[PDB]
C-alpha cells in the first residue's frame, strides 16, 4: 500500500537527463505560506483526479504508482520535480499501448479549484532530445510546413499576420483589399476568434461557413487565398467519400485557409487519421491575450502549462500562460527579481550553461514594454519564441515607410538569416516605444509611458 | 463563499441542529447491535462502514451554518486521526455534549471566556488525574486483549498481532499486507530483504524460483555508479585470487560485465552475485554504511581518494547467508558490533527530529529494525476487498493503540474513568461564578460518551450512568453481555493517550467556538 | 457537494426497488425458460442478450440510490463472474432473498453482528457440505453433459468440448473465432504455432498454393542485428554437409542480405528463407528459450560467450518438420528429450499462478499448449453479428463451466443441493439465540432461489419444493422436462465450484450490507 | 453594472447602517466581557478571533454604498496593521463616534471646512496634552504588566515575554515559531545563524552528527569559488603547522574540494570547515563585510587585486566559537576590537537612517540585532492551529505594545488618560461658532469610546462618566476587576502614540466623510 518507497531519486535534473526516458506530469506541491499543510494534500489528488469508483487496474496488473510517486528534491527551495510515470506502464510487443482505463486514472492532473494560482512562473523543464525512441515526436510549425518556400524553424518566418487600420470589419477583399494587396506586411489576415457555429453564437453563425462559396478569387484573379475565412465546419462526415486520394487541392496550409482553435471545443482532435502524415493542424488562434484571467478583476481560466508539454504538435502562436506579475505591493524581496536574476553586476558563474540535452525555441513573451533601446534587457536567454515581433500600432500609421519592418511573415526570414545575435528578435525596429499611445494596459505603474494620462501636472 | 452577516441565535440553533445531525449520524454506528453508516459517493463506491475518520472526511451539508460547523468539527476528527485514529466517535460525542451544554449555559448570558477558563482548569486537572489513574500495560497477553478490543472481539487477529509484536521485540517494526484468501498468515523476515533481481536467467541455481542460496560470501561496497566499466577487472583480480563466491552491491550490470560473469558461472570459473540497485542515491547512502556496520566491514567508496583499484579481499566484509530469486533478495544477518549499531542509533536520533516527521521517520524505524530486529508481514484472511477495508482499518487501529498503550499504559474503556474522576474532582473551583459554572457544565457533560454507549445498546442511559456512579474501582458494564461486572478484569482496556488527546482537542476547539457572537454566510 | 442524511426506510425501499428491477430483468433469464433482453447501444444497434453481468454493466437509472444499490450488487455480480462466471440468475435471486431477510431482521430489531456471524458459521458448514456432495468428473461423456448444460442444452458444444478434452488434454485450449459459413468447425493443431509470415517474392516455396514446408532445417536467432552474418559460411557449409534445406529464423536481417539469400535460392546452391523475430525482446527471448530447449540447441546471444558470426551444425538446434504459410509459422516435429521438457515445466511451476495471474498466464498456457496441451479453435459459421454475440457468450460460459467442473467437480443441477444442505443443517445451532435465529433465517431464505426457479416455469412452487424436499438423493424435479425422477439420470448437473463461490461471495456481501442504518443523499 | 446616483441624505442614510453593521461586528468584541467573531474561508477552516482589524480586513456586504463606506473605514484598520497593530477596536469606536457626530452636524448644518479645522485643532491639542501626560517606562515589571494587558492579563505568557525581553536586551528581536508541544519554550540564538550544513557525512567533528564546534576559529575569506586551481595551500599548510582550526568561505564547493576536505578530516591533517554562498548578492555582501569587520577579517575578492595564491597569513578571521550542524552554521561571537566594532555599528546605523525605511531596513535590523542583540524564539505549546493563531495574535500585540513603549513610553490605558485629556481639551475655543461647535462635538466624539467601553460590560454609563470626569489622577475603572482604583495598581499602561496615530487617522477620515454630497455606484 502507502504511496512512496518506489522511486528514491536523490540527484538533481542531471539524473533526470541521463535517464532520457523520464516524462514529468504532476502538480507542484509548494504549500502556500498562508495555506496550511492539510489542504495542500487534501485537494492535490484525492478528489480532482478520476472519481475512482473503488479502484482500477491495468491488464498488466500490479501497478505500484497510482498515487503521486514523488521524487521531489527539497534541499534549498523545494524545487518540485514530480512525474506521473508513463514509461513504466504497459509495454506491448508491437504498439506498446495500454488499455482504456490506464491513462484515464492518473495522467490528467487537474488543478480545478485549488488556490495554487496567485503567482507561479514555470520556466524550463522539457522532454530531452531522446524522445524519438518509442514516441512520434512533433517539431514542426508553419515555419517548417512551407519551409521549402523560405521559412526555417526557429523564428524563421511564420504565417500569422498584422493588420493595418481599420483593425477588423468591412472585410478587405471587396474594398479594403489594398490593405491585403500590400505584400509588405499584409499577407495573412485573421478575425476575432470567439466565432463559429457555436451554441452561444450571434446571427453571424450563418455568415462564417458562407465564406466558403466566395473562394472564387484565388485562381483567375492572381492572388492566393490567405485569409482566415472561418469555414471550418463542425460536423466532419462529408469529406469522407471523394477528396481522399487526388482532389486534395485545398492543401496542408491549415493556417492559410482558416482553422477554428478557440481552446475549448477543438483542441488537437486531428490525431486519429493523421498520426504520421499530417500531424500539423496549426494552432489557429487570433492574437488575444492579457484580458481574460490575468486581470485581477476578471480571472476566468486555469493553469495547464505543465500539461501542455505534449501540445507542440499544433505550432502554437498563442498560449494563455498569464503575466509577469508586476504591481500590487512590492518589497520583502520585491518581485522585480525578473531583472535581478541576470542584470545584477556582481554575479558570476564560470562552469555550466543552459544545456538541458535538447534546446528549442524558448523565450517568454514581451509583456509591458521591451524596446531595443533597452538592449541590456530581455535578450539573455534565447530572445525569441515561435512568434514574430508584433505589438500595438502606435507608430505604425503609414502606408509603406520602412517596408522591411512591416514584413510580418517575410522580414523574419532576413532577420534570422542575417545571423546577428539575440538582437534578431528586435532587429526589426525600435520605435515601438510610441506604441504605448494606443494600448495602455501593458505598462501601468513602472514604465513612464502612462505618466501623461493622469497623475496631476507632471511629466 | 459570499459574505452575509447574521447574529446571535440565528446561527446558534443552526450550530445546534448542525452538530445534532452530524453526531446522531455517527453515534448510531457504535456497538455490535448498531449498524454501519452508508457514505454516499457515486464517483466512488458508497461505503457502509464504522470508520469515523472516513465519515468525517465525507461530511458536507447543504445548510450554510451547519456546513461551517461541520467543517469545524471535521478538524478535530482529523487531528485525532493524526494523533490516535480510533475512539474518534467518543471524541465527537463528548465534544458535542460539552459544546451544546456550554451554549445552553451561555443562553443564560454568562461570560463565555470565563466559562472557558474554568473548563480549561478542569481539563488540566483531568489531565493530571489521568496521569494518576493510568494503569501500565506491559504483559503481552493484555496487549493481545486490547488489540482484540480494537479488533472488536477478533481473537485470531489479536493473537497473531501478539505473536508479531513478540517476534519483532520492542523496536521491531510491524507491517500490514493486503490479505488475499480466507486464511490469516503471519510472516517474519529476518535481516534485509529488498526487491531486486538478476536479469540473466543463467544465474538460476538448482532450486526452483531461481533462488541462489549462499552463506559466508563477501560484502562489497561501491559508491560510484558502475554499470559495465572494464576498470573493475582489478577488483576481479582479487576475486581471481580468491576464487570464492561473493555479492556485489553496484548500480547495475550491463552487457560486458554480465557477459563475463555469466560465462564465468556457467563454465564454472567463478560464481558471483551482483544485482541492480534497490534504492537510489539517498537510500544507498544509508545502505552502504549500515551494511558495513552490520557486517562489521569498512565502507568502500570510489570518490574522494579511495577507489576500486586499491582494495583487499579482506576489505570485503562477510555476511551470514543470502538468498536470491527472480526479483527479491534477502540477507539473513551479519557480524557487526553493537557499539557501531547504537552509534548509528544515536546519530539517527538527531534524524528522528525532522521537518517531515511522518512518511520518513517510519522509513528510519524500518531501516533500524531491519538492521537489528525483524519485519512482520500479515495477510489477513478475508473474502472481499470492501470488507478487507474494515479489516485493515481495525488492524492499523489496534497496532497504533498498542503503540500508545505499551508505553503509556491503559485504563478501562467506556469512559467510566471520566465519570469516576468527575466524582473525584467535585471540589475544584474557579475565580468567580462563571468559571465554577464552566467546571460544573464540563463535569456534567463529560458523562455523555458512556450514556451514548448505553443508548447504542438500546438500554437506559440514566440508570446505567446512575448505577455505575454507585460503583467504583474496576466495576463497570459489559455491552457484549449487556450487564455489570468487572470493567477492567474482563479486558476492555484502552490507552489513556487517546482519552487525553480527545478531551484536550475537544476543549480547545469548544472554548473558542462557544464564544461566537456574529457570523458570516454565503448568498442564498 | 453538500449532502444530507436519510434514516432507514427511505433508502431501504430505494435499494429494494433497485433489486426489484434487477430481479424483474433476471427472472426472464431463468432456466430453460430463460429469455433475452435488449441492451441499448449508443452508436450501433442494441444487443439482445442473456448475460447478466453485461446487463449490470449497462445499468442506467435516474434515481441516485437505485443506481448506487445497482453498483453495489454489480460489485458482487462482477466478482462472481471473475470467480464463477455464470449463475447470474442465481446471484440475483439470492440477492433478493438477502434483502428480504434483511428487511425481516429490521422488522425484528435483530442484532446484525450476531446475524452475520451466524450466517458465516452456517456458510462454513455449507462449504463442508458442498465439499461432501461434490463428485469427481472423469468420463468425457459427463464432460459433454456439463458442456451441453452450460451451453443451454446444446449437444454440439458439449460434444465438441468433450472431443477437445479427449484429444488435446485438460489445460491446452484457445478462445473461439467463428466464421460466416452457417456451419460448425473445430481446428486442433499440436506442436509449435506462432503468427509469422514470409515476405520476399521467392518465399513462395516449392509446395503448391504458396505453401512452405521443410524437413529438418535449423533455425537459430542471435539476439541482435544480423549484418555481417550475411557471411555465415560455417552455417552454410554445416547445412550443406547435412544436406538439409536452409531455414533460419533470425532477430533482424538486412533487406539486401535477404535479397542475396533469394539469389542463393535461385542459383539453388542453398535455398534460404527467414522471417521476422517473434515478439518483444523479453517475452520473445523466453519463448525462444522454450523453442531452443524443445530443439535441444543453445540460443545465440549478442552478449554470450560465443561469436555471432561463428556457428556449427552442433551449435544449431535440431528439429524434423516445419510448415510456414503466408500468415503463421508452425513447427511440427522437433528434436528434444523429455527431461528438458519437464525441466521447462518445473520452471513453469512457479510462474503458473504467481500473483499477476492472467497477464502472464495467457502466454504461459499457450506455452503449455505448445508443450503438453494443444491448440483448439472453434470456427462456427455465422454471418449475423447478433447471433455471433450470443454464440460467443454461450461458448465462453460453457468453456469456463467445463474447466470449473474439471478442477473442482460438479453437484446436482437445479439447485437441489441448496435444500439438501439446508435439511442436513436444519438443526444447526449457534453460540446464542441470536446466532440460532440468524442461521434459521438464512436457511429459510436460501430456498427462495429454488421457489423462483419453479414459479418461473409457471408451476406449483410450494408443491414442487416440498415434494423434492420429501425425497432425497437423486430424487428431483426437471424443469426442462417438468417431471420428477432421478436427477443424475436426467443429467441435471451443475459445477460445485460456481455454487460454492456464489454462496461465499453472497455471504460476504450480505454480512456487509445488513449494516444499513443511515444513508447519505445528494442534490437532484 | 450601470451607474446609480444618490444625493445627500439618500447616500447619508445608507452610510449609516454600513458602519452600524461594522459596529455590530466590532464594538461588542473588546474586553473580557467582549467575545470573538467567526470569519470563515471557503477552502480553509473558520477563524474565530477578537482582533477588530482581522474582522475589518475581509468586511464586505451586498449593498454597494454600505460596502464603500466600509472600505473607507477599513483604511484606518489597514494603517493600524501597518503601524500599530492594536487599538483597532479604538479606531472602530472612533469611526462610530465620527459618523454619529457627522450625522448630527448635517442635521445642524455646520460648514465642513470649519468642522475639519476644529477637528484637527482638537486632535493636535490632544496630542500636546498626551505628550504632557507621558510617563517614562523602564523597569521590567511594568513591561510584564503591559504585556499581560496586551494579552488580556495573561500573566504566564506576559511574564515569559518580559523575561525574554530582559535576557536578550532591547536589541534582541523575537520571531514567530510553529507549535509542537503543549507548553511554550524560549530559545536564544547568538551570532550569525544561517542555513549552511555539511555536504558530506565525513565532515563530522568531535560533537558527532557532523557538528563542527571550534573555539577561536581561524576564518578564510575565499571570494567566489575555487575548484580547478584547488590550492589554498599557502595558508592552508601554514595553519596546518600552526595546528589551528580552519574556516573557508566560498560560494561553491566541488568534488575536488569535498575530497580534500575529507582527506583533512579523516587522515588528520588539520581541522578544516567550509561554508557555501549565502544567497542574493546584496545579502551576501552585507553579511560578509560585517563579519569580516567584526571578526577583523581581510576583505578578499578576486574582483579586486587578490588571489588565493596571492594571499597573506593575516587574512584569517577570528571568532569566539562556531557551531556547524547538518543544516545550520552559527557564529556564537566574533573576536574584534571595541573601537572598530562600534564604528561599524555606527556605519550600519547610518545605513539605518535610510530613505527606504522598509523591509530592506528590516533585513538590516537583522544585522543590527546580530551586532548587539540576538534572535529570540518563543516556540508555542499550542495544540491546534487556530489556537496557535490566536496565541500569536496576542503575542504580536504584546510585541507591538512593547516596541512602541520602547521609544515613546506608556500612559494610562483604557481611555482614562484619554478622557482626562479630552476634559482638559474641553476649554478649547475656535474662530467662529462653527469651529466651537466642531470642537465640542469632538469632545463628545472622544467621550464616545469610553462610554461604549462601559456598555461593553453593561455597566452604569452615567455613573462611570461622572465619577471619572470629576475625578483625576490615577483614579479610574478596571474592566478586569470591574471597579475603581489607582491607575498604577490597575496597571493598564499603554504607549499612547499608537492611540495618537489612530486618532489622527480618525480625524482625517472624519474630515473626508464630512464631505458627503453625492455618490455614484454600479448596479449589482
Amino acid at each position: 500500500d502507502q504511496s512512496s518507497r518506489y522511486v528514491n531519486l536523490a540527484l538533481k535534473e542531471e539524473d533526470l537527463i541521463a535517464g532520457g526516458e523520464h516524462v514529468l506530469c504532476a502538480y507542484i506541491m509548494k504549500p502556500k505560506a498562508g495555506y496550511g499543510y492539510v489542504a495542500t494534500a487534501a485537494h492535490f489528488a484525492a478528489e480532482s483526479s478520476t472519481g475512482t469508483n473503488v479502484e482500477v487496474c491495468t491488464t498488466d496488473d500490479f501497478t505500484r504508482g497510482v498515487d503521486a510517486l514523488v521524487y521531489e528534491v527539497d534541499e534549498a527551495r523545494e524545487l518540485t520535480k514530480i512525474a506521473y510515470p508513463v514509461a513504466l506502464f504497459d509495454r506491448n510487443i508491437t504498439d506498446g499501448k495500454a488499455m482504456i482505463a490506464s491513462f484515464l486514472t492518473l495522467t490528467m492532473g487537474n488543478n480545478q479549484g485549488m488556490g495554487d494560482v496567485e503567482y507561479a512562473k514555470m520556466h524550463d523543464f522539457y522532454v530531452p532530445e531522446a524522445y524519438r525512441a518509442l514516441f512520434d515526436g512533433p517539431s514542426v510549425n508553419i515555419s517548417a510546413l512551407w519551409k521549402v518556400l523560405g521559412r526555417p524553424e526557429v523564428d524563421g518566418g511564420l504565417v500569422v499576420g498584422t493588420i493595418i487600420k481599420p483593425k477588423l470589419g468591412l472585410r478587405p477583399k471587396p474594398f479594403a483589399e489594398a490593405c491585403h494587396a500590400f505584400w509588405l506586411g499584409g499577407d495573412f489576415i485573421k478575425n476575432d476568434e470567439p466565432q463559429g457555429n457555436q451554441p452561444f453564437a450571434p446571427l453571424r453563425d450563418t455568415i462564417a461557413l458562407v465564406a466558403d462559396a466566395m473562394r472564387r478569387a484565388q485562381d483567375e484573379t492572381g492572388e492566393a487565398k490567405l485569409f482566415s475565412a472561418n469555414i471550418t465546419a463542425d460536423d466532419p462526415f462529408e469529406i469522407i467519400a471523394r477528396g481522399e486520394y487526388v482532389l486534395e487541392t485545398f492543401g496542408e496550409n491549415a493556417s492559410h485557409v482558416a482553422l477554428l482553435v478557440d481552446g475549448y471545443v477543438a483542441g488537437a482532435a486531428a490525431i486519429t487519421t493523421a498520426r504520421r502524415r499530417f500531424p500539423d493542424n496549426f494552432l489557429h488562434y487570433h492574437r488575444a491575450g492579457h484580458g481574460a484571467v490575468t486581470s485581477p478583476q476578471s480571472k476566468r481560466g486555469y493553469t495547464a502549462f505543465v500539461h501542455c508539454k505534449m501540445a507542440r504538435l499544433q505550432g502554437a502562436s498563442g498560449i494563455h500562460t498569464g503575466t509577469m506579475g508586476f504591481g500590487k505591493m512590492e518589497g520583502e524581496s520585491s518581485d522585480r527579481a525578473i531583472a535581478y536574476m541576470l542584470t545584477q553586476d556582481e554575479a558570476q558563474g564560470p562552469f555550466y550553461r543552459q544545456s538541458w540535452g535538447g534546446m528549442k525555441a524558448c523565450t517568454p513573451i514581451i509583456s509591458g514594454g521591451m524596446n531595443a533601446l533597452r538592449m541590456p534587457g530581455f535578450f539573455e536567454n534565447l530572445g525569441n519564441a515561435n512568434v514574430i515581433l508584433t505589438a500595438g500600432g502606435g507608430a505604425f500609421g503609414h502606408i509603406d515607410g520602412p517596408v522591411a519592418g512591416a514584413r510580418s511573415l517575410r522580414q523574419a526570414w532576413q532577420a534570422w538569416r542575417d545571423g546577428v545575435p539575440v538582437l534578431d528578435y528586435a532587429r526589426e525596429h525600435k520605435e515601438l516605444a510610441r506604441a504605448f499611445e494606443s494600448f495602455p494596459g501593458d505598462a501601468d505603474q513602472i514604465y513612464p509611458g502612462w505618466r501623461k494620462a493622469l497623475g496631476v501636472e507632471d511629466t | 463563499a459570499a459574505k452575509d452577516v447574521k447574529f446571535g441565535n440565528d446561527a446558534r440553533v443552526k450550530m445546534l441542529r448542525g452538530v445534532n445531525v452530524l453526531a446522531d449520524a455517527v453515534k448510531v454506528t457504535l456497538g455490535p447491535k448498531g449498524r454501519n453508516v452508508v457514505l454516499d459517493k457515486s464517483f466512488g463506491a458508497p461505503t457502509i462502514t464504522k470508520d469515523g475518520v472516513s465519515v468525517a472526511r465525507e461530511i458536507e451539508l447543504e445548510d450554510k451554518f451547519e456546513n461551517m460547523g461541520a467543517q469545524m468539527v471535521k478538524e478535530v476528527a482529523s487531528k485525532a486521526n493524526d494523533a490516535a485514529g480510533d475512539g474518534t466517535t467518543t471524541a465527537t460525542v463528548l465534544a458535542q455534549a460539552i459544546i451544546t451544554e456550554g451554549l445552553k449555559a451561555v443562553a443564560a448570558g454568562m461570560n463565555p471566556m470565563d466559562l472557558k477558563r474554568g473548563i480549561d482548569k478542569a481539563v488540566t486537572a483531568a489531565v493530571e488525574e489521568l496521569k494518576a489513574l493510568s494503569v501500565p500495560c506491559s504483559d503481552s497477553k493484555a496487549i493481545a486483549q486490547v488489540g482484540t478490543i480494537s479488533a472488536n472481539s477478533d481473537e485470531t487477529v489479536g493473537k497473531l498481532i501478539a505473536e508479531a509484536m513478540d517476534k519483532v521485540g520492542k523496536e521491531g517494526v510491524i507491517t500490514v499486507e493486503d490479505g488475499t484468501g480466507l486464511q490469516d498468515e503471519l510472516d517474519v523476515v529476518e535481516g534485509m530483504q529488498f526487491d531486486r533481481g538478476y536479469l540473466s536467467p543463467y544465474f538460476i541455481n538448482k532450486p526452483e524460483t531461481g533462488a541462489v542460496e549462499l552463506e559466508s560470501p563477501f560484502i562489497l561496497l561501491a559508491d560510484k555508479k558502475i554499470s559495465n566499466i572494464r576498470e573493475m577487472l582489478p577488483v576481479l583480480e582479487a576475486v581471481a585470487k580468491a576464487g570464492k563466491p561473493l555479492l556485489i552491491i553496484a548500480e547495475d550490470v550491463e552487457g560486458e560485465a554480465l557477459a563475463t560473469l555469466v560465462v564465468n558461472t556457467m563454465r564454472g570459473i567463478v560464481k558471483v552475485a551482483a544485482v541492480k540497485a534497490p534504492g537510489f542515491g539517498d537510500r544507498r547512502k544509508a545502505m552502504l554504511q549500515d551494511i558495513a556496520t552490520l557486517t562489521g566491514g569498512t565502507v568502500i567508496s570510489e570518490e574522494i581518494g579511495m577507489e576500486l583499484e586499491k582494495a583487499t579481499l579482506e576489505d570485503l566484509g562477510q555476511a551470514k547467508r543470502v538468498v536470491i530469486n527472480k526479483d527479491t533478495t534477502t540477507i539473513i544477518d551479519g557480524v557487526g558490533e553493537e557499539a557501531a549499531i547504537q552509534g548509528r542509533v544515536a546519530q539517527i536520533r538527531q534524524q528522528i527530529e525532522e521537518a517531515t516527521s511522518d512518511y520518513d521517520r517510519e522509513k528510519l524505524q524500518e531501516r533500524v529494525a531491519k538492521l537489528a530486529g525483524g519485519v512482520a508481514v500479515i495477510k489477513v484472511g478475508a473474502a472481499t476487498e470492501v470488507e478487507m477495508k474494515e479489516k485493515k482499518a481495525r488492524v492499523e487501529d489496534a497496532l497504533h493503540a498498542t503503540r500508545a498503550a505499551v508505553e503509556e499504559g491503559v485504563v478501562a474503556g467506556g469512559g467510566v474513568a471520566l465519570i469516576r474522576v468527575a466524582s473525584k474532582l467535585a471540589d475544584l473551583r474557579g475565580q468567580n461564578e462563571d468559571q465554577n459554572v464552566g467546571i460544573k457544565v464540563a463535569l456534567r457533560a463529560m458523562e455523555a460518551p458512556l450514556r451514548q454507549i448505553v443508548l447504542n445498546c438500546g438500554e437506559e442511559p440514566s440508570v446505567v450512568a446512575n448505577t455505575v456512579k454507585g460503583g467504583d474501582g474496576n466495576y463497570g458494564y459489559n455491552a457484549a453481555t449487556e450487564e455489570y461486572g468487572n470493567m477492567i478484569d474482563m479486558g476492555i482496556l484502552d490507552p489513556t493517550k487517546v482519552t487525553r488527546s480527545a478531551l484536550q482537542y475537544a476543549a480547545s476547539v469548544a472554548g473558542l467556538m462557544i464564544t461566537t457572537e456574529c457570523m458570516v454566510t454565503d448568498l442564498p
